[PDB]
């Protein structure tokens, strides 16, 4: 019931959804092999419980939108933001997706938070595995709700709890 | 006895009336694989202890298996296609469904039998000489149409 | 230990198909049925049992009928499938065990062992081969269940599944008819006979010729053994003969009537199951296996996937032995003197009213009387006008066997006192 | 006895079955139903009369297994270009 | 051989383990957001159609099937003999041969044949 | 069941629900031990995060997969989708009471196991096929081919090899005589470790249990990198990690079993202690497996039904009937001994070609 | 069954839609669907001055981008007339094989993780790393580098540069004679 409702509870299921956190990758153009680089022998995001990694949409929170997002496939990606679980997180990775990026033209949309409920953006080209690992670290927190923006707001465990899906 | 027979009893009559009523063939299936393992229950209630571990094996595991293995190859759920449905026969059946069972308990009706017979357990230990034996010549017999059948089959389908 | 000689011949052409040419298996099989029908011979008169395989006067004489029928639809399929050959052994094999058994759970295996075979052999893909192969099927393992809770019901009856316990009343009657229905079933007895006029017209001519030899003999042979009781026997027989007899008339295809004929056949058969004589049914049943061989082996030589009555016509101006055979045939499935199938007639009749049932007997004359309608629509067709009709006047081969099947009709038919006298133990 | 009373009732099931049963399939699901119901007729006889009823029943599956090969093989046969297994679409031979 | 109480003992792990899988089934069920939607509900990737129109599945399967049918019926029939194996004998031991050569030719004609079709 | 007492029938209750629970416990943390020497194989180090050790990434892991929306996908059956993890499940539980932890008593009283079948193998195999049941009824019920086909995958090779299943366990009962387990270990403990007299039907019973989803045909398959899987891709809370539960039960029955029937259930020759030997010849064989998990390859199902039909089962059977002559002839055991150490010489000297 | 192996999903890396038309466990034929990626570089480098599409060229093939920096600069250079510097030009194809290695490193990974094992992904992917570095040291980035320009490129060696790479170089034959 939404991970709410107890004092206790709440910060228990928190815990577990930021670090049980398993990626669903959508592998798209060079941010993605950034995104593979964050799982190698050097520096792997394979610790803080992602070592797994759900290639099924139905099984799986953080969707990272890794790479330019060409339109042709904005709403194949949709759904496969659609075809995840409710309790759903999703990452803008990259200049490409974050906002236009350097291709400002016919063929990329110009921000992915049109398409997906965007938790965190990393900027980047590509963002560091590092920066990834620092994302999140950020969506760790800010699903315990733990996260405070610049002008001074506490922001909601779960982007993608608010908007009427229609 | 009567308290968990009255059980197996209903179960088994239950499984049989959905595996000949029910559409769904998977739904009949699966019935009839919950009345081979009440079965195989009775077996073992019935001192009869090894077939009823065959039953399990070879019956559920092995033959509706391909039943199931087909018909999802072929769908063939939606049964009621083409229908000529000749609504007379299902109560009509039902007469007759009646009427091969009047005359078994007319046979078994009034008929008191000797079921006091210290089988000690259907255990292979015991049927290993009877059926290398008695029944070795029927397990030859049995082997050789098994081969038959492979061979039958094989040359049934075989498309070239 | 004849039947050493079929698993050997079977299991090892099972795998020398693949070596082998289907020609070469087909003249292994040849030969192979051929030294199980010479050891019948040298072993007339030398009973052997193993275990429920028992070897008496019925297993011997069906077995040598079967085998025969065997041989004369080999020697007309020349398919390039070695499968279609090797089924052959294996239904002969398993006619066999049916007829020299009597325990009822080795008799079943035995009806699967033959009728397996038999629902493929009827495949030459036309759709209606099909359309018969299922309604066969089906038919089939529904008396194949009536035939297992019969044997089920008889070991209620007594501790063991051998034919020959004493028996009880009313279960015993069950357990019997339950036997029945399947054996029968097997024999074209009505009121089961309705697979028989569908799978005959669907299947290929060279098919329904070894299936009305060698199926009908077999199931006869393991009739026999049950001691059925006369009031069913006059039910099963009234039925057979009225229903198939009057059925027969209004057909217009020579195949459907002639499965209607064989259902009328085996309700006359089933009388010297008033007295079991299996001397006067073995001489019968080699009359009729050798009359309908030849006249399906003349049918193949017509068409394999249908005949029409038209075709049987024109014959001897096409081939004047076939004519004159197809003539002698039909006159002794009337069972006419001089020929073997009044032998046969009469012999069954004579057991029949020597156990007393007359209504039923005077019945199956009478229409046996009525018969010679379509059988006559048969024989005498043969000098007609030939209408269109596809016509292949096949090998020698076959020629002079049907010479030497109707040949032997006639003489059967003139001297049974050659024969006849060595049917039982065959001094 | 009350089993062998439920065997019968099986058989009447499965004769229902088949009777009632448009495909192929169904039908022969009751038919393995009533062979089911005969082998446990069978083991109620074997433990009155001595454990030979139990072989019976073993080979009474043996035969199940070989028919049921057989008749999936067939069926392929028959309905794997075709459409719906239903036999009452084949009726070209008529008495 | 052994008692019946084992297998009442059975019974009671079967129970058992039914009870609380469905205690996990319940856990699972109940807790949770409940936001059903349309493209949620759809099968799967991307539109319509993953597999969606698509012909009767080959038939190797059925093959391997009915293959393991039979050679699993000769495996029951095996047992009775590794039981009761010293006790039949020389008479038994080739019994037995026979009726393993005969179904292992069986299985040489399937082979030689094979089954990639 | 010859000379073996039998609990109260409470404790049967308890020591079962005993068992599923370290069963959890157990798959968690051997989830755990897999990741991180799978990492010590690949360089790369586990995750040294929420535990220390890792030991309390399990509890996120099972918090995470509840409340996760259990949702029923439209266009599915409503009940098969529901019923076919139960089925895995259950079926997957059990089967595990027969192995022998310890002689009688020997869990401070009363009894190292749950139950001791006379007919232990056969109870084994049937709840076996079972597994593969749940498999393939739980991809009809999807309503997605894409994984229907993957189910037919897992049904028709794990059918396979379960058939093979039965030549592998053949040989040994014709020595022993007896289908209860702990007459087979007491064997084993006084001729000692069976593996040594049938080595090679031992093989084909390891790579038997290999087929079953454990590694390396891993054409099951799973949803990644193939035609994806049954039994998965449409469950999202508890029913997917139902299912991945268990097949790791079934995974750790199996590399147990493995020790149990052929080598040396507990019962060491030397040193015998009840539990602790049996714990770690099921983590040596957890071990090998590991190794096997991280270093091979696929077997894409084709020369995998292959590879069992013609080669392991008629293998299987030549050796049960080369142990049927002598056991039925009775003359020696050592025989086998012999028999068993030249065929595990051509099977490794043919290696280094 | 025409089965859609959609794009990204299952496991078609490098995002592509294909609809095998296929019956069974054979192929018959995979008709394929691409575009899932265009972002438009034979159009937005017309809006770009020759000096910033160095920007946009490396990130058309990611993995050997290097081929496209060059491909690119000598084009420009033969347009109007530039002379490559002896150290320039050995640099230039230290940087292209380099980039070659990394590209094949990464394409192996993904040919043996795709179907059957995931376990000679990272091996070589340690390697892939270590050149990582040799590149941000003299370029500042991972990939994507803007190092070349017209005339040659954009600043000299580090120091440190030429020791590593020594380093990697004496360690690599073992490494690639492992794979082997
Ligand atoms: C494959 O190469 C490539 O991929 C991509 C996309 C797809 C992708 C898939 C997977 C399956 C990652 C993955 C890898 C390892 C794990 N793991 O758990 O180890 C999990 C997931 C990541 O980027 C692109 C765009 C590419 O252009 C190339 C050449
Ligand atoms: S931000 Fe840079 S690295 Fe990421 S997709 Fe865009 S061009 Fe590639």
């Amino acid at each position: 019931r939404e991970g709410i409702l107890f004092t206790t509870l709440e910060k228990l299921v928190a815990w577990g959804r930021s670090n049980s956190l398993w990626p669903a990758t959508f592998g798209l153009a060079c941010c993605a092999i950034e995104m593979m680089a964050s799982t190698d022998a050097r520096n792997d995001l394979a610790r803080f419980g992602s070592e797994v990694f759900r290639a099924s949409p139905r099984q799986a929170d953080v969707m990272i939108v890794a790479g330019r997002l060409s339109k042709k496939m904005a709403p194949v990606m949709r759904r496969v933001w659609e075809q995840m679980p409710d309790p759903k997180w999703v990452i803008s990775m990259g200049a490409c997706a974050s906002s236009g990026g350097m291709f400002n033209n016919y063929a990329i949309v110009q921000n992915v938070d049109s398409v997906v409920p965007v938790d965190v953006y990393v900027p980047g080209c590509p963002p560091r595995p590092e920066a990834l690992i620092y994302a999140v670290m950020q969506l760790q927190k800010k699903v315990r709700g733990q996260a405070y923006n610049e002008r001074g707001e506490r922001l909601p465990p779960v982007a993608a709890w608010k908007r009427t899906r229609g | 006895m009567s308290l968990l027979e009255g059980l197996a009893l209903f179960l088994l009559l239950l499984s049989g009336v959905l595996v000949v009523t029910l559409r769904n063939a998977i739904h009949a299936a699966l019935a009839l694989i919950l009345n081979f393992l009440v079965l195989a229950g009775v077996y073992v209630a019935l001192d009869a202890r090894f077939l009823g571990f065959i039953q399990v094996i070879v019956y559920a595991g092995a033959i509706v298996v391909l039943f199931l293995f087909v018909i999802m190859l072929l769908f063939a759920a939606q049964g009621e296609i083409g229908f000529d449905p000749l609504v007379r026969s299902r109560p009509l059946a039902a007469l007759l469904a009646l009427g091969v069972a009047g005359i078994l308990a007319a046979g078994l009706w009034g008929l008191d039998l000797a079921f006091t017979q210290d089988l000690k357990g259907g255990l292979p230990q015991a049927l290993g000489p009877l059926l290398y034996g008695d029944w070795l010549f029927v397990l030859l017999a049995v082997g050789f149409l098994l081969m038959a059948a492979t061979v039958v089959a094989v040359a049934l389908v075989e498309p070239g | 230990m004849t039947l050493a000689i079929l698993a050997v011949f079977s299991v090892a052409l099972t795998l020398l198909g693949f070596v082998l040419p289907p020609q070469g298996v087909k003249r292994a099989t040849l030969l192979g049925l051929a030294l199980a029908l010479a050891s019948l011979l040298l072993t007339w008169g030398k009973p052997f049992a193993f275990g429920p395989y028992a070897v008496d006067g019925v297993s011997q004489v069906f077995t040598l009928l079967a085998l025969l029928g065997a041989l004369w639809t080999v020697g007309l399929v020349r398919s390039g499938r070695f499968e279609f050959y090797l089924l052959v052994l294996y239904a002969a094999l398993g006619m066999h065990l049916l007829a020299s058994t009597r325990h009822l759970l080795l008799m079943l295996v035995a009806l699967e062992a033959l009728s397996l075979p038999l629902y493929a052999l009827a495949t030459w893909r036309r759709g209606q081969g099909l359309e018969a192969a299922l309604k066969y099927f089906l038919l089939g393992a529904l008396a194949a269940a009536f035939f297992l809770y019969g044997a089920a019901l008889f070991y209620g009856a007594t501790g063991s599944l051998v034919l020959g316990a004493p028996g009880e009343g009313p279960l015993y009657a069950l357990a019997l008819g339950l036997l029945l229905v399947g054996l029968g079933f097997k024999a074209a007895l009505a009121p089961f006979h309705f697979w028989t006029p569908d799978v005959y017209q669907g299947s290929p001519t060279p098919v329904v010729l070894f299936m009305a030899t060698s199926v009908k003999a077999a199931a006869f042979a393991a009739l026999l053994r049950v001691a059925a009781p006369p009031e069913a026997l006059a039910l099963l027989v009234a039925l057979s003969v009225v229903v198939g007899n009057l059925a027969a008339l209004a057909q217009k295809e020579a195949k459907r009537l002639l499965a209607y004929s064989s259902i009328a056949h085996a309700g006359y058969m089933a009388l010297a199951l008033y007295t079991g004589n299996a001397q006067a049914l073995g001489f019968y049943l080699l009359t009729y296996v050798l009359a309908t061989g030849l006249a399906f082996a003349v049918l193949s030589q017509i068409s394999p996937d249908r005949v029409p009555l038209e075709a049987l016509r024109g014959l001897y101006r096409k081939d004047p032995l076939l004519g004159l055979a197809f003539l002698v045939a039909m006159l002794s499935l009337l069972g006419l003197p001089p020929l073997a199938g009044f032998w046969g007639k009469y012999l069954a009749f004579a057991e029949a009213a020597r156990a007393g049932a007359w209504g039923v007997l005077v019945l199956a004359l009478v229409t046996s009387a009525v018969s010679a309608y379509y059988y006559l629509g048969l024989g005498l067709a043969v000098f007609a006008r030939p209408e269109e009709t596809p016509f292949r006047p096949g090998p020698p081969w076959a020629r002079a066997a049907v010479v030497a099947a109707g040949v032997l009709l006639l003489a059967l038919g003139l001297l049974p006192g050659l024969v006849l006298p060595a049917l039982a133990a065959g001094g | 006895m009350s089993y062998l009373l439920t065997s019968a009732l099986l058989f009447a099931l499965g004769v229902y079955g088949v009777l009632t049963r448009r495909t192929a399939i169904l039908v022969f699901l009751s038919i393995e139903l009533m062979l089911n119901a005969a082998n446990l007729s069978l083991v109620g006889f074997a433990r009155a009369y001595g454990l030979d009823g139990q072989v019976a029943a073993l080979m009474v599956i043996a035969v199940a297994a070989a028919e049921v090969a057989v008749g999936l093989g067939l069926i392929v046969a028959i309905f794997r270009h075709r459409e719906s297994t239903a036999v009452d679409d084949l009726s070209e031979l008529r008495g | 051989m052994a008692p019946i109480q084992e297998y009442v003992g059975t019974l009671i792990y079967v129970g058992v383990a039914l009870f609380i899988g469905v205690a996990a089934l319940l856990v699972g069920a109940l807790l949770g957001p409940k936001k059903p939607g349309r493209a949620k509900l759809m099968p799967y990737e991307s539109g319509n159609d993953p597999a969606g129109e698509v012909k009767r599945f080959p038939v190797h399967f059925y093959v391997v099937a009915m293959l393991f049918i039979l050679f699993d019926v000769e495996v029951a029939f095996l047992w009775p003999y590794a039981v009761s194996a010293g006790g039949l004998g020389l008479y038994g031991f080739l019994g037995v041969l026979a009726f393993t050569l005969l179904l292992f030719v069986g299985f040489l004609y399937e082979w030689w044949k094979g089954v990639m079709r | 069941t010859w000379s073996y007492p039998v609990d109260p029938y409470w404790m049967v209750a308890l020591k079962a629900l005993l068992v599923v629970v370290g069963l959890l416990t157990a798959f968690a943390f051997m989830t755990l031990i897999e990741r991180r020497l799978l990492a010590r194989f690949q360089v790369r180090m586990g995750p040294n995060r929420v535990g220390p050790f890792g030991l309390l990434q399990p509890l996120a892991d099972a918090i995470k997969s509840i409340f996760k929306e259990d949702i029923v996908v439209a266009q599915a059956d409503r009940f098969l989708f529901v019923l076919a993890p139960l089925i895995s499940v259950v079926f997957a539980l059990l089967a595990f009471g027969l192995i022998p932890f310890g002689p009688p008593g020997s869990f401070f009283g009363y009894q190292p196991w749950v139950i001791n079948l006379d007919l232990g193998i056969l109870y084994l195999f049937a709840v076996s096929e079972l597994a593969v049941y749940g498999i393939f009824l739980s991809g009809w019920a999807s309503g997605s081919k894409y994984s229907l086909l993957g189910s037919l995958r897992s049904s028709a090779s794990l059918i396979s090899y379960e058939l093979g299943l039965g030549l592998a366990l053949l040989a040994p009962v014709l020595l022993v005589g007896s289908l209860n387990l702990n007459d087979i270990v007491n064997w084993q403990k006084e001729h000692g470790w069976l593996f040594l007299y049938a080595f090679p039907a031992f093989l084909v019973y390891l790579i038997a249990s290999m087929a079953e989803a454990a590694r390396t045909p891993f054409d099951l398959p799973e949803a990644e990198q193939e035609l994806v899987g049954g039994y998965h891709t449409e469950y999202s809370s508890i029913k997917w990690a139902l299912f991945q539960m268990a097949e790791y039960i079934h995974f750790i029955t199996a590399s147990a079993l493995i020790p149990t029937l052929f080598l040396g259930g507990w019962t060491m020759p030397v040193l015998e202690v009840p539990y602790l030997w049996m714990f770690l010849k099921i983590a040596f064989f957890l071990f090998f497996f590991i190794w096997i998990r991280a270093t091979w390859f696929r077997l894409r199902y084709d020369q995998l039904l292959r590879f069992g039909w013609g080669f392991l089962f008629p293998l299987a059977l030549l050796w049960f009937l080369v142990t049927a002559l002598v056991v039925a002839l009775d003359l020696p055991r050592t025989y086998l001994l012999y028999l068993s150490a030249l065929s595990f010489l051509v099977l490794l000297g043919a290696v280094l070609y | 069954m025409t089965l859609n192996v959609g794009p990204q999903h299952p496991s078609t890396h490098g995002v592509l839609r294909l609809m095998v038309t296929l019956s069974g466990e054979e192929v018959l034929e995979v008709v394929p669907h691409i575009g899932y990626l265009h972002t438009g570089f034979e159009k937005t480098m017309e809006h770009r001055t020759y000096l910033q599409n160095i920007t946009y060229t490396p990130r058309m093939d990611y993995l050997h981008s290097f081929a496209h920096d060059l491909a690119y600069a000598l084009a420009v250079e033969k347009l109007l007339g530039a002379v490559v510097p002896p150290r320039a030009e050995t640099i230039r194809v230290i940087l292209n094989e380099l980039s070659r290695l990394a590209s094949h490193l990464v394409f192996l990974g993904t040919g043996l993780l795709d179907l059957g094992a995931l376990t000679p992904f990272f091996y070589a992917f340690r390697e892939r790393e270590t050149i990582l570095d040799l590149f941000e040291w003299v370029t500042g980035q991972r990939f994507h580098h803007n190092y070349i320009r017209i005339g040659g490129v954009k600043e000299d060696l580090p120091e440190e540069f030429v020791p590593e790479l020594k380093k990697l170089l004496e360690v690599l034959p073992h490494r690639i004679d492992e794979y082997e």
